[PDB]
DNA sequence: GGTTTTTGTCTGGCTTCACACTTGATTTGCATCACTGTG
DNA sequence: CACAGTGATACAGCCCTTAACAAAAACCCG
DNA sequence: CACAGTGATGCAAATCAAGTGTGAAGCCAGACAAAAACC
DNA sequence: CGGGTTTTTGTTAAGGGCTGTATCACTGTG
């Protein structure tokens, strides 16, 4: 049977295509970085993206990894409501 | 063996 | 029928999230109020 | 020399690919 | 019976902070085992 | 004390693509 997309796949349907791979993935993150996997891949994969061009993206993944930027400041909300010249309602 | 020396390898997620 | 893909399971053991109660203590939501403005 | 808009357009700037080379910082040991 | 604002006020309702011991879920191991769409 | 080794960081140029900013004749309270 011909192959379909791998993100169509479930989660436990798309573990025989990476079955090969994440072994050597593991053994070169011993031999050279010291054994993390997480930010190895973490690091391929903003490789990947702003290779791709999609910084946007890789900025979002760069804010949930990190501390998270959620969240005006009252401050904030009120100096922008204020001189966009914006009402309540709106 | 013999150590050659070397800059110490960083953590992955703390260089460049 | 072959071939490849797609899901299913196995038990011991690990982490990770939700909850069981209760009393306040906030924080969010939405209706009220008499009015404008284009004629 | 009023000063903050008003929106469309065009140009500059910055960041990825190839791959080999170059300036520079951190230990090791004679 | 025009309809979308206009902002302050006030009360009903949602979320939570405190305490620890549970349940419930997701996943790891590597391996064995059934459905299903093209020849 | 400084080569030697390992690693970091930048550089060179032809292209592609996203984002940011200057420029144009005008407004409005008078």
């Amino acid at each position: 049977r011909p192959r379909q997309h791998l993100l169509s796949l479930t989660r436990r349907a798309q573990k025989h295509r990476l079955r090969e791979l994440k072994i050597q993935v593991k053994e070169f993150a011993d031999k050279e970085e010291g054994g993390d996997v997480k930010a190895v891949c973490l690091t391929l994969f903003l490789l990947a993206l702003r290779a791709r061009n999609e910084h946007r993206q890789a900025d979002e993944l760069e804010a949930i990894m990190q501390g998270r930027g959620s969240g005006l400041q009252p401050a904030v909300c009120l100096a922008i409501r204020v001189n966009t010249f914006l009402s309540c309602s709106q | 063996h013999i150590n050659k020396g070397g800059r110490p390898r960083q953590h992955l997620l703390s260089l460049t």
